[PDB]
């Protein structure tokens, strides 16, 4: 939904509030995401 | 019934987070000197 990246993704244990849709580190990196079509929570990782 | 008013100003704040996302204590800035010591 325009947040474009490139990475691992796999699942996550934390849960979002309904509002809450992404996540942020210090960084300002997006740590984790949830998906429009299953509300379910992924944890993205770099490769490099 | 009863009821309490209050006023919003602009200040700045410091937010903790929980283990898990729950904001659990606050910082006021302009509170006191101590708490300016604990926000710089
Ligand atoms: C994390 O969530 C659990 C319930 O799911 C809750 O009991 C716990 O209080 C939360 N962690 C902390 C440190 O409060």
């Amino acid at each position: 939904n325009g947040l474009t990246g490139t990475g691992v993704l796999t699942e996550s244990n934390k849960k979002f509030l309904p509002f809450q849709q992404f996540g942020r580190d210090i960084a300002d990196t997006t740590d984790a995401v949830r998906d429009p079509q299953t509300l379910e929570i992924l944890d993205i990782t770099p490769c490099s | 019934a009863a009821y309490y008013v209050g006023y919003l100003q602009p200040r700045t704040f410091l937010l903790k987070y929980n283990e898990n996302g729950t904001i659990t204590d606050a910082v006021d800035c302009a509170l006191d000197p101590l708490s300016e010591t604990k926000c710089t």
